[PDB]
């Protein structure tokens, strides 16, 4: 989702 | 393919001669894959906090295949709870959002 | 439109009469928008973290326009640093991943  | 978003966009990816399920994540800049053996050199990064939590190997130049589309790029390889394909590899397979 | 992923998929949304930038996030289940006024009743909810991290307000049936495409659904309103359009809304605008 954000994840990076 | 064309993938709807009713469900999590989980696809089969091939990496290290193995098939893994992974989330096509337009919200991720980068790519994190479950711990597995990949050949050769990698560098330690930590990820999971604002700063970092989980020990992952940064492997550059990893070939991944997604539904017949080969991509090469940087993959973070460790105990992530979910395999996540982020934009760094999504762009390599020509993946776009469409509406 | 067709959004390529060389950059983050930030688009203009219209919600509560207001124009905002929001991330089209296939890794997100739901949609969280920064602190703002909406006309509904809402329900308190906790999101993020391991069982809830931030208090948000769940507004059902919210009309939002994402690049000129109207959709209605549940929007969570809270202290998010990034407006996130999740799959609950991406599906409403008929958004697919394609490669």
């Amino acid at each position: 989702a954000g994840a990076a | 393919p064309q993938i709807t978003l009713w469900k999590r966009p989980l696809v089969t990816i091939k990496i290290g001669g193995q098939l893994k399920e992974a989330l096509l994540d337009t919200g991720a800049d980068d790519t994190v894959i479950e711990e597995m053996s990949l050949p050769g050199r990698w560098k330690p990064k930590m990820i999971g906090g604002i700063g970092g939590f989980i020990k992952v190997r940064q492997y550059d130049q990893i070939i991944i295949e997604i539904c017949g589309h080969k991509a090469i790029g940087t993959v973070l390889v460790g105990p992530t709870p979910v395999n996540i394909i982020g934009r760094n590899l999504l762009t390599q397979i020509g993946c776009t959002l469409n509406f």
